[PDB]
């Protein structure tokens, strides 16, 4: 029936996917075994007596992060060969992950993809989780998308890339990995969402009041966003929008598919007692510049387009009262050619809290994902970093030794320059 | 089978319930061994609990409570630091109400009876004496240990002393309060204690 | 999955390596007799990186022992944890290169390298794919420097793609061990610079300074000094053996610390480091790890980093620890000490989390920093090397052992050029 | 003197078989 | 007469069953001697099994479980290797469920009482006391031996210590877990356990 | 002097008395 | 079923074959007094390949002792397990051959052959239906080389279609005792090329090198090293006595190692071989077996096989084991070491499995390889023969017993074509 295939590539992909899949299990009431005590068909298959298995693949050339999945609590949940492991690390090298080591793992991945795709028709599309900062997240993440786009042409391909933080990076060669990724995910991805690490750090700081957060704390919040985004497919709602209708309303031009993310409310057991969680108040916090999840202050651009997802006891007339207030407010500016730029989505089902986590149980939630022109800033700052380090051939010899030709850096740079100009000319 | 399997509480519970199931099967498509849902135990014996003024309180009057086991040691500086804040929290919780809501049963890691009585003389909530094997069996069941002295069966030590664990009706941990835990959010994790959800059914 | 092949060469390499396997055995809970104790899964899911099953239940180390004289072999074999090693993994000499680079690299090490290259190939080809090699040696000696660097040239040619990690010790500024130190150091460097993928520098002056001011130990022997060196050896490779929130291995370090291929020399630091007395006074928190980490007192290279600028730096955090204060503090240190960091690279610092703490502690960090302040050690060797070569002292053994004179001029020209290229980025 | 090993991962501590909502 | 004819359990069962057969035959074409299908025994007497709290439990407590005998030696390095995985498997696949699936009965091959109790303290499932004849009789029944000390009757040894064997109601070998056997699936053969079809009924 | 023979063939180990199905 | 008749000629023949029967009797459970012990069915299911019942319960070997002196057969009889042999199977000589092949083959052996060949007809015919014979002898000696081969000639004529297989120990290459070696070797070889089906070559210099490099034994007697030769003897004939997953036989080895009728000389190796020190620490696996078996260090023949090409090789495995590792290791070894394997025969390896291992071990393998690296053995004898024959050295001893001079020329020519015939396939 109506199914969506999830792909997790690299460290960032796998760890996020671990958080994504545990939420879906608790959501639909399936167990670590995979058998429940027909909403779940979008994520889980039907196998044997009563068991459901995920429609996912795990890819990494590093064994130690995907083997640990096979070791952990959820052994029996995942398919034995839906977690593909390499033998040797990508080591932050786009060339290594795209040319040298990743070639023998692509065809092993495509075997699992097509066999999982061909069980039924009406496949909505694909969810992609990767880190553009990383080696296999960027290199092997790319290589999969050339092989996917040529055969499975038609279908939607959403990407949830963890863009590098402006101040913090997980790596020092990551400007090189960034420029090469952003070249090759332009024409292979239909919708790209920017996730940022320090953006979710300071959300965890001022909202949940967690002075000591970690990657597990971050990935809970990210898994809530993915669940809120696809809640329309799984559960019936008053006014639903699916995966396919995102790119209709968010992507006005072929080159322009980079967009923000924000989730509200993010309230612990501390604060949850002491406000209305009113529809007006949660949509006010959603548009707040401090609640962005990409670390770019969105006031220095124009909101090109916007989508709002709603969960729980949300009535349609409260949405319209909410969105009228936002239009009235002149802190948030709009582009001239898009006079109406809001697409609402309402689902009846409230979010389900994982026990002993950090979010509180709440009646309703908003997941606002929006295309803006302020993305031209984060592309420009990353560009400035790449130009200084490249100009005298730093770290080049790693890349050019591994197969790629000196001239893919120049071609990727000029292509990013076209992306600079394209965002500039639109936003005037 | 919650929160643990290899505990003396769960072993005694499995014994009694499967005994009871076999007798019901003898008297009467019955499922052996009985489900964890159909399993039942009595947790605090009638002569287990006693109040401040040293009078017996039965288990049956723990109905409609948010009840927590306080595993504590007399000599521990961390315990001595935690104690006044928990005292203030207990007072301000139980005073703003006609009837009382939260309740703390004290489990000791003290060296001897003299230390037990000396530390217990401060506390106004309920306590279990040191000689009762309830303390030891609850301690193994909820995985509290000061140090790895006793064989535990492949468990990791869930807590260090001190720790407050909110319990349910069947010995299931209702919620974990992270003083010295995965969150390390010491001395003010007592705020996280919710009382809608954690009811001694 | 992955395996690290260990090579220990020379007197200083063997004593360091003997202590190294003692802490790895301790971390993985291996009884000295060979068996397994401890009864936990986390100790053992990645054991193939350093050990091998022996169908008797025992784990043999993945190590090669290498010397040109059997004196120091006896010390390692007769020590505790000495029966761990396979007896055939040892290789012997009989002559012993009298701390002469030429004699270890051309005459006495040449006829031995046939035999031990077999032992490497025996262990290298043995597995699925190997992750890389790790080599501990001394650059001041003969059998460690001269014959050790010969193997590095040999095994690089046969396994080009695999990584090349060397733990080397250097001549000290103050004390004189092995009077022909600059001759051995200079001749080792201009070969190790093109044949080793990452090099990490230890100096005995730095170690004694740590025993002065931090550990407050009054009589440290080579037993104590090698313990601290061995602690960073395990700390740099922790994430290969244990899971973690963010993964790293040796190639993560290589791609994130090497701007140009010629510059691959590091400064190693370990934190925390406090005396027995001050053990229970100190709040082990991520703020106080990073302030001790960025201290000249903590580096194991005796070159003050405050003179130079950190070109790039890496920190492998270990333990249950929150990653915001991991992430923010690396950024936060770059903001105030903006004068200590190079400008034309944003975010010089790389961080990783390794969620299994070392034995007896709760959190730890190992610092691997590519600093241009390592120039101060290289200048001192070149200054000394030119002092002797100009008057051609101690040359007749080096030139009488089938080695040309013009090798020396190439040695000083290359290493002076290494000094010159640090200068432009400072 | 020896001490037992009492450490478990972030995964084991945070990811268990959670009870389902009623 | 399963798995071997020459075993103490089988001869004891033979004696009892045809004792009753002759008695009722004299009391009355009743088939003599009775079929092995007609044969039924009590495998564990009243005082055999003791759990983690040293409380005796009857055989009747094991209905609808998947029971496995674990022949173990305290000093064997292969047993030292196998033990943590066995603990973890028991732990998780029994805990994470709405049924109590499996149960393990420990049979010792240690030197003496001290070693036996020391190894049994590290263990949460059931055990048989070393003094009790049943351990030796089970060893002969299932043909496990560390070395050829006790004379098997001109046949092979089924396995060596350590061994996990799924058993039935009548001493029938339900399935053999290939720890150290023909398959040689060390520490991964646990996953071959099918707890559906092997019920102690 | 000598020892008895504690080896067992492959066939005897895995071709045993098989339990008859109901 | 099948029976092999064992034949021993000479002092080397009697001493080597004495240890062969001690390890067969151990394997099948026979006491020195000749009764069975150890109540196992496998041990007696195929016992008539070697033994013979007495209708009194006891077993006698099917062996024919043969020596031209009465001394060495008194040594065999008087030891333990010397009571096992039938006294009538001994055949005695009073005179003896003084390491003169001529008097062994023409004069002294002629009056003795009619007696020993009377025995061997009586024993062989008396069985059910014969399978093969085997001969253990030395070619450096007088009676092992001289009268031994005359039996080989005469029974080949008599029993034309039966297998004949020889464990012959050649002259030692380097340190060479019994100074008339090449005269005895060359004369024995050209007579053995038209009259033997399988020939297996062992050298003493090969055996002694095993005792340091592999076994590491301090004072190894003939008793110690004959344990190794006899274990090779048992390996080639495992399947005749025990069941197998894939069966073999002496005849199966002939049709799968001998591409052309004259190329029937083989190299013999055994694996595993470890010191008593290294025994508990070694992992015994089939991939580890197959790489300790492909060594110059492991062959019992003192010629380096890396200098030549394995025309066709074989490995007979013994133990409880799986069948890829017997065969995927074959593809493993043929692909990467493609230089040591001849080309115009693809996939040169015969493999076989025997379930019951040698006593005390769980797996083992014996290696039989037809190589053209044995040209360097015939050549070394060939120059030493023509060095002596040119100058007529020690020829009067040979020409006085009825020999002619033309026989020596034919000895070289039939040796030298075998040298050249190995050349044309390399």
């Amino acid at each position: 029936m109506r199914e969506v295939i999830s792909i997790h590539v690299g460290q960032a992909g796998i760890q996020i996917g671990n958080a994504c899949w545990e939420l879906f299990c608790l959501e639909h009431g399936i167990q670590p075994d995979g058998q429940m005590p027909d909403a779940f068909n979008t994520f889980f298959s039907e196998t044997g007596a009563g068991k459901h298995v995920p429609r996912c693949v795990f890819l990494d050339l590093e064994p130690t992060v995907v083997d640990e999945v096979r070791t952990g609590t959820y052994r029996h949940l995942f398919h034995p060969e839906q977690l593909i492991s390499g033998k040797e690390d990508a080591a932050n090298n786009f060339a290594r992950g795209h040319y040298t080591i990743g070639k023998e793992i692509v065809d092993l991945s495509l075997d699992r993809i097509r066999k999982l795709a061909d069980n039924c028709t009406g496949l909505q599309g694909f969810l992609m989780f990767n880190a553009v900062g990383g080696g296999t997240g960027s290199g092997l993440g790319c290589l999969l998308l050339e092989r996917l786009s040529v055969d499975y042409g038609k279908k939607s391909k959403l990407n949830f890339c963890s863009w590098p933080s402006p101040q913090v990076s997980t790596a020092v060669v990551e400007p090189y990995n960034s420029v090469l990724s952003t070249h090759s995910l332009l024409e292979h991805t239909d919708v790209a969402v920017m996730l940022d690490n320090e953006a979710i750090y300071d959300i965890c700081r001022r909202n949940l009041d967690i002075e000591r957060p970690t990657y597990t704390n971050l990935n809970r919040l990210i898994a809530q966003v993915i669940s809120s985004l696809t809640a329309s497919l799984r559960f019936d709602g008053a006014l639903n929008v699916d995966v396919t209708e995102f790119q209709t309303n968010l992507v006005p031009y072929p080159r322009i598919h980079f967009m923000l993310s924000s989730y509200a409310p993010i309230i612990s057991a501390e604060k949850a007692y002491h406000e209305q969680l009113s529809v007006a108040e949660i949509t006010n916090s959603a548009f707040e510049p401090a609640s962005m999840m990409a670390k770019c202050d969105p006031r220095h651009g124009k909101y090109m387009a916007c989508c709002l997802m709603y969960r729980g006891d949300v009535v349609p007339k409260d949405v319209n009262a909410a969105v009228a207030t936002i239009k009235t407010k002149r802190t948030i500016q709009f582009v001239d050619w898009c006079p109406t730029g809001f697409k609402c989505g309402i689902n009846y089902q409230p979010p389900t809290v994982v026990p002993g986590g950090d979010l509180a149980k709440v009646m309703r939630a908003v997941c606002m994902i929006s295309n803006s022109t302020a993305i031209a800033e984060v592309f420009s700052r990353m560009d400035h970093k790449f130009d200084l380090m490249y100009a005298k051939r730093a770290f080049v010899h790693w890349y050019v030794g591994e197969g790629m030709e000196e001239g893919e850096f120049s071609e990727a740079r000029e292509d990013l320059a076209a992306l600079e100009k394209d965002y500039e000319e639109v936003g005037i | 089978s919650q929160p643990v399997f290899a505990s003396p509480l769960n072993v005694e519970k499995r014994r009694l319930n499967e005994e009871r199931a076999l007798m019901q099967a003898q008297k009467a498509n019955i499922q052996l061994p009985p489900n964890y849902g159909d399993m039942d135990l009595i947790l605090f014996p009638e002569g287990s609990l006693k109040n401040s003024n040293n009078t017996v309180i039965p288990q049956s009057h723990l109905k409609g409570k948010s009840v927590a086991l306080y595993f504590a040691d007399g000599a521990d500086p961390k315990c001595a630091s935690l104690l006044p804040f928990l005292l203030n929290y207990y007072r301000t919780m139980n005073e703003g109400g006609a009837n009382q809501k939260i309740e703390i049963i004290f489990v000791s890691l003290d060296r001897d009876r003299e230390a037990f009585e000396s530390h217990r003389a401060h506390m106004p909530w309920l306590s279990i004496d040191l000689e009762n094997p309830l303390t030891e069996i609850l301690k193994r069941h909820f995985r509290v240990m000061k140090e790895y002295e006793v064989p535990t069966y492949g468990y990791g030590s869930r807590t260090g002393v001190p720790s407050v664990i909110v319990i349910g009706s069947d010995g299931r941990e209702a919620q974990f309060l992270p003083i010295c835990s995965g969150l390390e959010e010491g001395d003010r994790a007592l705020l996280r204690w919710d009382w809608r959800n954690t009811k001694f059914a | 999955m992955r395996e690290i092949v260990h090579v220990q060469g020379g007197q200083c390499g063997n004593q360091i390596g003997a202590k190294f396997w003692e802490v790895i055995s301790d971390e993985h809970g291996i009884d000295p007799t060979g068996t397994y104790c401890g009864d936990s899964d986390l100790q053992l899911e990645r054991i193939n990186v350093f050990y091998n099953e022996a169908t008797g239940g025992r784990f043999v180390p993945r190590a090669i022992l290498m010397d040109l004289e059997p004196g120091t072999m006896d010390s390692v074999r007769a020590g505790p944890f000495g029966q761990l090693f396979r007896p055939d993994n040892f290789v012997f000499g009989q002559t012993g290169a009298g701390n002469n680079w030429a004699k270890g690299h051309y005459t006495e090490g040449a006829e031995l390298i046939d035999s031990v290259l077999d032992v490497v190939r025996k262990e290298a080809e043995g597995c699925d794919c190997l992750q890389g090699f790790q080599i501990t040696h001394s650059l001041g000696g003969g059998t460690g420097s001269g014959m050790g660097t010969l193997l590095i040239s040999k095994v690089r040619e046969e396994y080009p793609d695999r990584i090349m990690e060397t733990f080397s010790v250097f001549p000290s500024p103050k004390v004189s061990d092995t009077v022909v130190e600059p001759y051995n150091a200079t001749l080792s460097v201009h070969q190790l610079v093109e044949n080793a993928d990452e090099v990490q520098v230890i100096d005995n002056e730095a170690l004694y300074d740590i025993c002065f001011r931090t550990l407050k130990l009054t009589t440290p022997t080579y037993g104590d000094l090698n313990h601290l060196v061995s602690a960073a050896m395990s700390g740099v490779t922790c994430c290969l053996r244990f899971p973690g929130q963010l993964n790293s291995d040796l190639r993560k370090l290589a791609v994130n610390l090497i701007p140009f291929p010629r510059l691959h020399f590091f400064l190693i630091g370990f934190a925390p480091l406090t005396s027995r007395g001050s053990q229970q006074y100190r709040a082990l928190s991520v703020p106080e790890l990073t302030q001790q980490m960025f201290d000249a007192k903590n580096m194991m290279c005796a070159s003050d980093p405050r003179h130079g600028r950190y070109l790039t730096a890496s920190a492998m955090f270990r333990g249950r620890m929150s990653t915001k204060e991991v992430d923010e503090q690396m950024l936060n240190v770059q903001n105030k000490n903006s004068s200590y960091f190079v400008e034309w690279i944003p975010n010089n610092m790389k961080s990783s989390v390794c969620d299994i703490p070392p034995k007896g502690l709760k959190m730890s960090v190992t610092f691997v920093g590519n600093s241009t302040a390592i120039q101060e050690m290289f200048k001192r060797v070149s200054d000394q090397f030119t002092a002797m070569f100009r008057r051609k002292a101690f040359l007749h053994w080096y030139t009488g052992e089938g080695m040309d004179e013009m090798e020396f001029t190439e040695a000083e020209s290359n290493m002076n050029d290494l000094v010159s290229e640090y200068q432009q980025y400072q | 003197p020896t001490l037992p090993f009492n450490a478990q991962s972030c995964y084991r501590s945070e990811y268990v078989a959670k009870p389902l909502p009623p």
